């Protein structure tokens, strides 16, 4: 998109693998090629101008393809943190009043991930999702190219119904399923949702972790928004990736398991938990599956320090992300 | 174009197609809609496109080369070696064709002796009306109305045209509506099944094609030729549509022009033409709120149009009964059914001995007597004067089509009973039957006449004289006056004043209906 | 006739006519691609007259389009690589019907459903109402009945009248031919007339404490300005005077004043207000009562049969078997 | 079907109701063969004016 | 394929298996075996075991009565974070000849069979969907809330009929759906909020809910026992062959029949039903409920490989109908479940 | 389709966009914040990138309701005119897919190809949309990628791109009752929710108040318009110096002491300026922070008036927007303090009404 003049239409070229340089590229990928610019004598129906024409393709030889995360937006530390440990892995959704950048951080994710895909909206909306058929091959959307990576969907209340079914299927069942005239098929969604709303009970049962961002107008609060604003947009720095990732796929390569003595700890804390939730009677949603969206984040926290046993250090941060969320 | 029946599906798999030739004189049989046997032979006949990859060919055996100017390249030597593609399809040429199960002089004599005993020995029984009533629905409990109206309706009457070029409905059409699980898709399943030309479809499944008709070109010559629909396959015959509502409003334009017209029109690819749709239709539709409303009329509980519902001759109500001793009755049946898998029917004539004598009994075309004129005459009287205001409000409103309605259903029973005119039992049973089909509102009567009668005196009093008026106290006066040779004791006086005066407030007040006034 | 008369004229209803609509619109050709426009009953005429009927059932789409059309006579289309704008130079001659069916002279606004937006571009208003004359509907049968009378023999109504065709070339002459500006004498005039007027709209609102729903605006100012302008055209004059801008205002005043302020009328609210006081409901008054206690206060008769008239086709009074006496209905 | 050349081009729009003066002819382009799946019609040329 | 041909040579299994189920925690242990990694919830680990085995299919064509289902339709109605989607997704791994689908994804001409043309060849007119793939198999589905009425008109006739009709241009069919389906559904605010009764909470039709067998009404008790049970479980969790023959054998080798006992325990929990769903707020009873109730005592006969239906199996079916539906807890003039 | 104004900028300054302001169109009678904003959309902000790949707006947007005929019309077209690259999209004109583009499959090769819509084809541009409140709702939640990041996202199964549609709008659109109710508050009037008008940068109200003299000054110049004739042209017919010359009718014997800018220099000076790049200063910043935390303590101390729009992290954004656009009305290379009084004048106008 940046070198496309103004007005116009990004243009398209075709181009040929061979023996090893196939299975390298997939959709959606940015991509480097050294190949050689060659014709094609083409001849076929009858045309205006007589000689000789030709259509033009391109022959291929190689195809190449806590930390700070968005050190830019201030504040939000701990949608940050969360941010990193569902980047790490073992669902978050974000409601903010207008103002707030929401949209920057989705954009940072997708920019961070390696598998990633951004959606907007309408824009994408249904073929956008799922998979459509084409001259006979079978072409996916978002939700499958951005497999066992991390998607991100902007404006999500404003989204189809048939879109959010889709999203919650992709969610909990982690596949998609598509029965309509001419396509009967199940699609493998390995991918982990970031969402982003505006101001229901359905977020709160099927997500994992939600993010309320509430702009009370402090005065220091705001002060220092706008000096680190006023900082970033005269010196284009923020105030004092490629190691990022190193870091996140030197972590991916442990699983660290859990000891069956802490099984008791965690127990009576879920418990506890659980009776404080019957004490106080607004609250509404408490299950089994916080326990498990628990256990995922001690995971995923054992993970980042590559220890082989889970610890109590990333217990008792899991339930206080928990609890700073909910609050 | 032959296709493999139902009961020869293995597990989920569609129907076999295959195309059966006829040659000379088996060429007239083997009409659409036909369920038969061929015998014949399986013959190849070659194809053209099947190949998009190479296949089997043939070539000459001698042993013949190109020279220098001539070489055998690819067009050129494939001509000159005579390579065709070797490609085949299966044909089947059939030299017998038979009915699988198989005018009224030719009825009568295709028909044997025993047959024709059989068929006589059904004509004179008055039980023909009540047996053929459990022989068809053996397993459903009560609703015998339902089955007497659809017996009538697979008899049918008689058509007629005038002298003007108008013509006249001799086909009768049924409705059901009821509540969940009143066996109301039973009757629909009973009568595919015993019926030999019929056609179940739900609202939902069936298209606007594939209803009336198709037109596509020939094969062969120049000509075109007519796909039929599921009303051209049921021509003469009975239509059943479940689920009446789920049908689009424009498919239900279509199926009320196919009542009112009996005629499909169709100006497609070329080819302008008119066919005949003689059908009867037996439809089943639920209540808008998944129950009957007892409360409301008819047209208030149907998303139904105006005139296909006024073009049904019959509508049927079924309601569940609570906690009725039918509940053990029903049960008592339906287990009979689970412990005896064929041995709990008893039923009277076979479905093929009762084929036979439908087919002979719908060639009658009987008269109308004269002592009928003016016994329909008067029981048309008597079935309007039902309508006045004397008792509650009804779910229909009488009209001229409850008329030729009553005057089908007598040829229906005529044609069933296979007299030669129509008599004044039939036009009895007609009678009973419309007026057992009609279903008064239940919500009051005695507040509406007392109102009535208020309201004749008062106006009657305006417009008898231009002088002065009565007041409350009058009109109470002089309707205890008018009662007092109907009260004879002080007791039932004094609650019948009671009564009257607060029915005269709530009228006043409450109804707006008298208007009162100060000194 | 107006559009008989106009060398250029489309007659038209709301939502358009038979298979015509009533603004263009753009669609493209799928087999060749071609930007195809369909001309509409607006885009049709350029320097005509278009007469509308029925203005009360338009569409949505077309009376949003029509605020465009109406003000800067050009309508603006943008569909997928294509952006246009197509002139549409016509005048305006639009009939609508009342709110009720009928006018209801005491209920004075909210006879029309018409918004202020849509109001204000109108030059000149004109109510018209069944007036009772008993002796000019004798005129009025006679007239028609001489009309059809006459009909068969001679087209010769009155003694000066232009023919059609002449009237028609003479109105295309003056109009292509030449076109005058006003002067500065009649324009100070005309600057303090609507100064004066638009003062007096504005007392009147604040009296009444009610929004006008008719108001007089800077482009009811324009339309004089084009009233006076088309007087001088018609007599080929390069610049207005004094009597030209008189008869606007005239004109001006008779329309859009009588209708926007719309002594009869109040005085005719007292009445009713006076007598839905003093009627007792579920009570009979003689009329003769209700004629000596107004006319006691010196109030005309005509206004008293008017309102009582009015409160019978609303319903609230009804006769009794003699109609002397009437008694109040709700 | 009209044939118009020159100058009585662009002289008709659709919608128009004209009176047109005219010879009554067949087109002329050699002896070719019927086409299509129907060949009822021998030797059928197609007129206009 | 394999049931229909005598291939049981293994009469060693034979006799082990026949001495099983002679023991009497057999069935129990079934319900225990069907899945080991699933929680307590037996009572819908029998309902799905009682599904699998299936009723006896009967020939009624003498009749003119039509086809009699003789399978089995559960409905599971509860919050979404309950483990609803992992017994469908385990159902489905489990039994071949299994089907998925999931709310609006599906449309109506996508279930049934859609008209085509070959992309190889010139025609082909038909091409089956969803439903008739799952033919003698099993069907889930899921989110049956969002689906449209366009798609339950299919579902009315398929639930019942066992047979869908087609009838468009040049084509004029019917196909044998022969499935049996398991749904999963939500409460409309996706809370069971105690104030509404159950029939406003589920929000279905009448004669939809009436077609189901077997209705699960899943709710949370918030019991400490409950959680320190699942807590521990899940925490932990960081012959299948035998089975498989014993289901197979069953399946394929009796055939249910019932005496004049079990007839009169069937009518007599019929009126007993009909007495007790009159009240409205609840969930009413209709006839069909009686067949429900036939097919599952012919499939607990099937469980003990008993040719005769005894009044044992018929009062383990009123349990399981009374169980699920949870009527002995709910308030019966009110409609509102109670603790 | 230089030493002048090197000069003229230098020895104007503040005059320059004075004079600017004042003869922007002649043929609208007052109205000086609405001038303003407009010249500050020729103008127009700063685009700025950083090294994560951010993108920071740069463009404005304004809304103006007001009552019938105060000439909303004649500013957009005029506006229309003026801007080099300017489209009109009315409300119902042009739907959500024609403002922003679609997906076509092309039948003659079967592949997928994008259709550029109006906001599209205007990039770097104007788009003036009348009869704002007409359009539906789903137009606006589309026309929302446009007003916050300017970049246009569209996928479907086969083809997925992010086009450029870097653009200003203008909307003009009439109060729900009709004409602007003073008592009730604007929020009733308006009938838009916060989000939206978060998305605009500048809110304006206009109102036809029908004072005697005012309406003298109207008539005046509307009058003194209507008799004016085309130099050249015989009466009664049918039908580059930098200030313009003096007309007696056009401008009036008491404006001789003043002169307009002719529009052709007007255009070339636009486009000098737009083609500047200024930089921000440290005196400024400091400052508009402090005022943009004054103003969000004052939301508790403004009880007298209630307030147009609601006050979010995009203020401040705008506050140094219109400061760079005033800092490239004057040539210069910094931004000074008086871009900021001047943005800081024109926000507390437009936010708060009486
Ligand atoms: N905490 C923050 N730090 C820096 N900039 C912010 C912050 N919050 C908001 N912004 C600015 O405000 C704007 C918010 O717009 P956007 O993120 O599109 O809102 P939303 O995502 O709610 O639609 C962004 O351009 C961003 O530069
Ligand atoms: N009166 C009855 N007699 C016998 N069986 C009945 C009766 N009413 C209902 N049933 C049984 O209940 C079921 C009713 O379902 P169905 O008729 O399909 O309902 P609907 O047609 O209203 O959708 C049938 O399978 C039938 O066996
Ligand atoms: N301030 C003004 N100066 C000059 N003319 C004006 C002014 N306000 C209104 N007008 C006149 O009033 C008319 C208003 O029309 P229009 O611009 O369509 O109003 P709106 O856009 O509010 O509907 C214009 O023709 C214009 O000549
Ligand atoms: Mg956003
Ligand atoms: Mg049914
Ligand atoms: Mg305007």
């Amino acid at each position: 998109s940046d070198q496309v003049p103004v007005g116009n239409i990004p243009r398209s070229i075709t181009v040929l693998v061979e023996g090893e340089n196939t299975r390298i590229a997939q959709p959606g990928d940015h991509v480097s090629v050294t190949g050689i610019f060659l014709p094609i004598l083409r001849t076929g129906f009858r045309q205006v101008v007589q000689g000789l024409l030709s259509e033009t393709y391109l022959e291929a030889h190689r195809i190449v393809k806590a930390a700070s995360i968005a050190p830019e937006i201030y504040g939000h530390e701990d949608v940050k943190k969360a941010l990193l440990l569902l980047l790490v892995g073992g669902n978050i959704c974000l409601m903010g009043d207008p103002g707030v950048a929401k949209s920057q951080l989705l954009s940072y994710i997708d920019r961070l991930a390696p598998r990633s895909q951004y959606t907007t909206g309408r824009g994408s909306s249904g073929v956008g999702l799922t998979a459509a058929v084409l001259r006979l091959t079978l072409e996916g959307g978002a939700l499958v190219l951005a497999d066992q990576g991390v998607c991100c969907i902007d404006e999500f209340d404003k989204m189809a119904e048939a879109d959010r079914t889709a999203i919650h299927e992709v969610m909990e069942q982690q596949t998609i399923s598509i029965a309509k005239a001419g396509i009967l098929t199940t699609l493998n969604a390995r991918c982990s949702i970031l969402a982003a709303a505006n101001p229901p009970a359905a977020l709160l049962s099927r997500f994992d972790l939600l993010w309320l961002i509430q702009d009370r107008p402090d005065r220091d609060n705001d002060l220092r928004l706008a000096q680190h604003i006023t900082y970033v947009h005269q010196h284009s720095r923020q105030p004092p990736m490629k190691l990022m990732r190193r870091y996140i796929a030197m972590c991916r390569e442990k699983q660290p398991m859990v000891p069956e003595s802490l099984a008791d700890y965690i127990t009576a804390a879920y418990v506890e938990m659980r009776r404080e939730a019957w004490a106080s009677k607004d609250a509404t949603y408490t299950s089994a599956r916080t326990l498990l969206a628990i256990l995922r984040l001690s995971t995923a926290l054992a993970r980042l320090r590559m220890v082989d046993v889970v610890e109590k250090e990333d217990v008792n941060e899991a339930i206080r992300l928990m609890e700073m969320s909910k609050d | 174009r032959i296709q493999e029946t139902q009961a020869e599906l293995p597990r989920g798999s569609i129907p076999r197609s295959l195309e059966v030739i006829l040659r000379a004189e088996a060429v007239e049989s083997a009409q659409a809609g036909d369920k038969c046997d061929f015998t014949g032979t399986l013959i190849v006949v070659p194809d053209v496109s099947k190949l998009s990859t190479p296949g089997a060919r043939a070539e000459t055996n001698s042993r013949v080369s190109g020279v220098d100017g001539y070489e055998t390249e690819g067009i050129r030597g494939l001509r000159a070696l005579g390579v065709r593609d070797l490609s085949y399809r299966l044909v089947f040429l059939a030299c017998c064709v038979a009915p699988t199960n198989p005018t009224a002089e030719s009825i009568k004599n295709q028909m044997t002796v025993k047959e024709w005993e059989k068929v006589f020995e059904m004509s004179q029984d008055k039980n023909l009306y009540h047996n053929l009533c459990t022989s068809l629905f053996p397993t459903i409990h009560g609703n015998d109305e339902v089955k007497r109206g659809v017996l009538l309706m697979l008899f049918g009457g008689v058509p007629k045209t005038t002298g003007e070029g108008t013509s006249l409905r001799g086909d009768i059409n049924v409705c059901i509506v009821g509540d969940p699980s009143t066996a109301k898709s039973q009757f629909l399943k009973h009568v595919e099944e015993f019926s030999p030309r019929a056609v179940y479809t739900s609202g939902k499944a069936s298209s606007a094609a594939g209803l009336t008709a198709a037109v596509v070109r020939d094969e062969e010559s120049h000509e075109f030729v007519i796909e039929a629909g599921a009303l051209m396959l049921a021509d003469n015959g009975v239509c059943c549509i479940d689920e009446f509502d789920k049908m689009d409003v424009r498919d239900q334009v279509a199926i009320h022009e196919a009542m009112e017209q009996q005629t499909i029109s169709i100006t497609k690819a070329g080819v302008k033409a008119t066919l005949n749709a003689r059908t009867s239709i037996l439809a089943a539709a639920n209540p808008i709120s998944g129950h009957y409303d007892r409360s409301k009329s008819l047209k208030q509980n149907i998303n139904l149009s105006a005139p296909i519902m006024s073009r049904f001759d019959l509508f049927f109500i079924l309601v569940d009964e609570c906690n009725e001793v039918t509940d053990y009755a029903i049960a008592r049946r339906i287990v009979d059914l689970h412990s005896r898998i064929e041995e709990s029917i008893d039923r009277v004539y076979s479905l093929d001995d009762i084929r036979r004598y439908l087919l002979f009994a719908r060639q009658f075309k009987p008269k109308i007597s004269k002592e009928s004129e003016d016994f329909i005459v008067e029981q048309y009287k008597h079935l309007r004067q039902r309508d006045g205001s004397g008792v509650t409000k009804s779910s229909w409103r009488i009209t001229v089509r409850q008329l030729e309605s009553m005057i089908r259903l007598s040829e229906a029973m005529a044609r069933m009973h296979c007299c030669d005119e129509v008599q004044p039992k039939h036009v009895k049973e007609a009678f009973r039957l419309l007026n057992k089909s009609i279903i008064r509102v239940e919500t009051f009567s005695e507040y509406c006449r007392i109102s009535n009668l208020i309201v004749l005196h008062l106006r009657k009093v305006e417009e008898e004289e231009d002088e002065s008026a009565l007041k409350r106290s009058e009109l109470v006066n002089w309707y205890l006056k008018e009662i007092e040779s109907e009260i004879d004791s002080e007791e039932e006086l004094i609650n019948k004043k009671r009564i009257i005066e607060k029915v005269i407030h709530r009228l006043t007040h409450y109804d707006h209906v008298l208007i009162e006034l100060t000194q | 006739f107006v559009e008989k008369c106009s060398p250029i004229g489309v007659y038209t209803s709301g939502k358009g006519s038979s298979a015509a609509g009533l603004t263009a619109s753009v669609m493209r050709d799928p087999s060749s691609r071609n930007f195809i426009m369909e001309g509409g009953a607006m885009v049709l005429a350029d320097g005509g007259v278009v007469c509308i009927d029925e203005f009360d059932k338009m569409r949505e789409d077309d009376r949003v389009a029509i605020h465009e059309a109406m003000e800067q006579q050009t309508i603006s289309i943008a569909k997928a690589g294509i952006t246009t704008t197509l002139n549409s130079r016509c005048s305006v001659l639009a009939a609508a019907n009342s709110v009720f069916g009928r006018w209801d002279e005491t209920k004075g606004e909210d006879n029309i459903d018409f918004m202020p937006t849509i109001l204000s571009r109108f030059d000149m208003i004109f109510i018209v109402k069944d007036e009772h004359n008993e002796e000019r509907d004798v005129m009025l049968a006679k007239h028609v009945i001489t009309l059809h009378v006459s009909a068969l023999t001679q087209t010769q109504a009155v003694e000066g009248e232009i023919d059609l065709a002449k009237l028609k070339k003479f109105i295309a002459y003056c109009r292509v031919k030449c076109g005058p500006r006003l002067s500065a004498e009649a324009a100070e005039k005309l600057k303090n007339r609507y100064i004066i007027m638009r003062s007096g709209a504005r007392q009147h609102e604040r009296d009444s404490d009610r929004r006008s729903s008719i108001p007089i605006t800077v482009r009811q100012l324009e339309a004089i300005v084009r009233i006076a302008e088309a007087l001088s055209k018609m007599k080929l004059q390069p610049f207005a005077t004094e009597a030209d801008v008189e008869e606007a205002l005239r004109l001006f005043q008779v329309s859009t004043l009588d209708a926007a302020l719309s002594e009869d009328q109040e005085m005719l609210s007292r009445i009713e207000k006076q007598l839905k006081r003093r009627f007792a409901i579920g009570s009979q008054v003689s009329e003769h009562s209700i004629i000596k206690d107004f006319t006691k206060q010196k109030y005309p008769e005509h206004a008293i049969h008017k309102v009582l008239q009015l409160m019978l086709r609303r319903g609230e009074i009804q006769h009794r078997m003699q109609r002397k006496v009437l008694y109040r209905l709700k | 079907q009209l044939y118009c050349d020159r100058y009585l081009c662009d002289k008709v729009v659709p919608g128009n109701r004209v009176t047109i003066m005219g010879i009554y002819s067949i087109k002329k382009f050699g002896l070719t063969t019927s086409r299509g799946r129907d060949r009822v019609g021998v030797g059928i040329r197609s007129s206009y004016i | 394929d394999e049931e229909a041909e005598q291939k049981l040579f293994s009469e060693k299994r034979v006799e082990l298996l026949k001495e099983l189920s002679r023991k009497p925690d057999i069935y129990e242990r079934l319900a225990s075996a069907l899945a080991p990694s699933i929680y307590e919830h037996e009572d819908i680990k029998k309902g799905i075991l009682l599904q699998l085995f299936g009723g006896t299919r009967k020939d009624f064509s003498h009749t003119g009565r039509g086809k009699f289902r003789a399978e089995i339709n559960i409905l599971l109605c509860g919050d979404p974070g309950t483990s609803k989607s992992q017994l469908l997704q385990y159902v489905y791994n489990l039994v071949p000849r299994g089907q998925y689908t999931s709310g609006k994804g599906s449309s109506a001409v996508g279930l049934t069979a859609y008209v085509m043309k070959d992309p190889e060849t010139r025609q082909l007119v038909l091409q089956t969907g969803a439903l008739v793939l799952s033919d003698n198999g099993i069907c889930c589905i899921d989110e049956f809330d969002k689906m449209n009425e366009s798609t339950r008109s299919v579902l009315h006739e398929v639930m019942e009929q066992q047979t869908l009709s087609i009838a468009k241009a040049g084509i004029i069919c019917q196909l044998n759906a022969r499935t049996s389906v398991l749904a999963a559904a939500n409460p409309i605010e996706s809370q069971w909020n105690p104030k509404k009764t159950t029939i406003e909470n589920i929000q279905l039709p009448h004669t939809l809910l009436s077609r189901f067998d077997l209705i699960f009404l899943m709710l949370d008790p918030q019991d400490e026992a409950y959680d320190r049970r699942l807590a521990h479980h899940l925490v932990a969790l960081y012959d299948m062959a035998v089975l498989k023959d014993y289901i197979a054998y069953a399946h394929s080798t009796i055939m249910p029949r019932l005496s004049e006992e079990a007839s009169q325990a069937l009518i007599e929990a019929y009126v007993d039903m009909r007495k007790i769903g009159s009240s409205r707020g609840m969930v009413s009873a209709y006839p069909r409920q009686l067949e429900s109730l036939i097919r599952l005592a012919e499939a607990h006969a099937k469980v003990r490989l008993s040719n005769k239906v005894e009044a044992i199996d018929v009062e383990e079916a009123k349990r399981l109908h009374r169980e699920a539906l949870k009527q002995s807890a709910t308030d019966p003039r009110t409609g509102i479940v109670d603790i | 389709s230089i030493a002048k104004i090197k000069k003229f900028s230098k020895t104007r300054s503040k005059d320059i966009f004075d004079q600017l302001a004042k003869s922007l169109a002649p043929s609208i009678h007052g109205h000086d914040y609405v001038k303003k904003a407009i010249l500050c959309l020729l103008l127009g902000g700063v685009e700025r990138d950083l090294e994560n790949g951010s993108h920071i707006r740069g463009d404005i947007n304004i809304l103006l309701i007001g009552d019938p005929s105060v000439a909303k019309s004649q500013l957009l077209r005029y506006v229309l005119c003026t801007a080099p690259r300017a489209i009109p999209t009315t409300g119902r004109g042009s739907s959500g897919v024609g403002l922003t583009a679609a997906v076509t499959t092309d039948q003659e090769t079967g592949e997928r190809r994008l259709e550029a819509g109006a906001m599209v084809l205007a990039d770097r541009g104007v788009v003036c949309i009348d009869e704002f409140d007409k359009m539906s709702d789903m137009d606006r939640t589309a026309i929302h990628e446009v007003m916050e990041q300017g970049r246009v996202t569209i996928a479907k199964a086969g083809i997925h791109a992010r086009l450029n549609a870097r653009c200003s709008v203008l909307a003009a659109a009439n109060p729900v009752y009709g004409r602007y109710d003073q008592y009730k508050t604007p929020m009733e009037n308006i009938g838009l929710q916060d989000s939206l008008l978060s998305r605009f940068d500048l809110l304006f109200i206009m109102l036809d108040q029908m004072d005697p003299e005012q309406d003298r000054e109207i008539s005046d110049h509307v009058l003194r318009m209507h008799r004016y004739r085309a130099p050249g042209e015989q009466d009664g017919d049918a039908m580059t110096q930098i200030y313009e010359k003096h007309d007696n009718l056009l401008h009036g014997t008491k404006k001789k002491k003043e002169k307009m800018v002719s529009a052709a220099f007007m255009k070339k000076y636009i486009h000098v300026a737009k083609i500047i790049k200024p930089v921000l200063t440290q005196e400024s910043a400091t400052y508009i922070a402090e005022e943009y935390s004054r103003l969000r303590s004052q939301d508790s101390m403004s009880s007298d008036t209630a307030r147009t729009s609601p006050v979010t992290a995009r203020t401040l954004e705008t506050l140094i927007r219109l400061a760079t656009a005033h800092a490239k009305a004057r040539m210069s290379k910094t931004v000074d303090l008086q871009d900021a009084e001047e943005a800081v004048e024109l926000v507390q106008y437009a936010y708060f009404k009486k």
